[PDB]
């Protein structure tokens, strides 16, 4: 699990964790009302660069424009997407009933340190699955380039040689919201 | 000014002004965790609030085009007028300066007849040809807005500064772009300025000639308009 900050927003921490062999996605989705986390589908996330670029866009939007959704967690799912339509972002970028991996994202707006032990306990109480390190090595296992191309509307003529090349196109789409 | 920027970024982001809108360099990535980025520095362009929006959109469009070399768009805050870009280029050895095309040409001006110089300038022409073939215009195509990126013993020309860029299929705009660069190269008054422009044109033409019959016809059109622009560029 990783705890990060965006330079121009020192008081807002974001925790990111990655799970594989997830068994209860359907259950997580049905209780997503009752629970605050965002549960993101890693098939659409090919790199840390991409994810952090969305976190940056979220903070910029809320600070200097308008928040469209309930909280920062949901706003980031919106900002990951290339679309203005909130429901479509939630559907495409949120976990699915058949998700076998997930990213668990949480904004911590309070000053004061993130209670990591408590956070890891809460996450494992929610997710039936195996946490692995949130890093590019693990993200490169689970992204689906074909789906990404469809969702971000990338032309067949665009032929990135590596994940960095693909990531760059997604960050562009994200930043141009 | 430097005050508002530093306040917006907070003391956590180091900045060094390089051009004054105002352009800074920084060693701080706007959102990757420290040490998880992979470049020594980045560019921040600040324009009090539509060049910011225009440049961002165009950088993104151009990157998707195979062969075209432009800086990465890293971050955009259109509300406050900030864009963060990949830093391209480096300092030429011997204090010859930042590796834009102008300084590179000046550095080699006493002995330009080399494979390095001609090959590099043809690569410059190829970038412009790709731009125009795809119906984009730069809008300010000077020798300062072409940046050489080192690739071993070679140089890889990139285009920068698309604030005045546009989508356009008009040969008039393509001709003016070429004329702006032609004149910028000539303005050094170097004896070799004509040769430099000829090498650039060779790379430009090769791009169009790779496009079969349609490319050859499109090339004739642009070269015709470009000659007219040269004519209309001088007192009559
Ligand atoms: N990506 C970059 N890498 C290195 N230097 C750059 C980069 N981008 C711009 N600078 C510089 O920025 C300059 C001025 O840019 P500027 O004319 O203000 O942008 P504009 O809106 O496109 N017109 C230079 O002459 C630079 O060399």
């Amino acid at each position: 699990m990783v705890v990060s900050i965006i330079p121009q927003f020192p008081d807002i921490k974001v925790s990111l964790a990655l799970f594989e062999q997830v068994k209860n996605a359907k259950e997580i989705r049905s209780k997503m009302s009752e629970l605050s986390f965002a549960f993101i589908d890693p098939r659409l996330v090919c790199s840390g660069e991409q994810m952090y670029s969305a976190i940056y866009k979220t903070l910029i939007e809320v600070k200097y424009n308008k928040m469209r959704t309930r909280n920062l967690n949901s706003e980031c799912v919106l900002c990951l997407s290339p679309t203005s339509n909130i429901s479509d972002a939630f559907l495409k970028f949120g976990i699915k009933d058949d998700s076998s991996q997930l990213i668990c994202l949480k904004f911590h707006t309070n000053t004061d340190d993130v209670d990591k032990e408590q956070l890891r306990t809460i996450m494992t109480s929610i997710v039936k699955g195996q946490e692995i390190e949130f890093n590019d090595d693990n993200l490169s296992r689970f992204y689906d380039e074909a789906l990404i191309r469809k969702i971000y509307k990338l032309s067949d003529d665009f032929k990135p040689q590596d994940v960095n090349g693909l990531s760059r196109a997604l960050v562009d789409a994200i930043q141009l919201r | 000014f430097i005050d508002k920027v530093s306040s917006y970024l907070t003391p956590d982001v180091d900045i060094a002004p390089i051009s004054q809108a105002i352009v800074f360099t920084t060693t701080t990535h706007p959102y990757l965790p420290r040490a998880k980025d992979s470049h020594q520095k980045y560019i921040i362009k600040y324009r009090p609030p539509h060049r910011t929006l225009n440049e961002s959109r165009l950088l993104a469009k151009l990157y998707l085009i195979p062969g075209l070399c432009v800086p990465q768009l890293i971050a955009c805050d259109p509300y406050n007028g900030f864009i963060w870009l990949e830093f391209l280029g480096e300092d030429l050895p011997g204090g010859h300066g930042f590796s834009n095309l102008k300084n590179f040409l000046w550095m080699h001006d006493q002995d330009p007849y080399s494979d390095l110089v001609a090959t590099t300038l043809r690569k410059v022409g190829r970038q412009i040809g790709l731009l125009h073939w795809n119906d984009y215009c730069h809008g300010d195509l000077t020798s300062s807005n072409i940046v050489l990126v080192r690739d071993g013993a070679r140089w890889t020309p990139h285009l920068i500064d698309f604030g005045l860029g546009s989508v356009s299929n008009l040969v008039e705009d393509k001709g003016v772009d070429l004329y702006v660069l032609e004149r910028a190269i000539l303005s050094t008054h170097s004896k070799h300025a004509e040769k430099y422009n000829a090498w650039i044109m060779e790379g430009f033409e090769e791009v169009y000639r790779e496009q079969g019959a349609k490319g050859a016809k499109k090339l004739k059109e642009v070269t015709k308009r470009f000659e007219e622009v040269r004519l209309r560029g001088r007192k009559r």
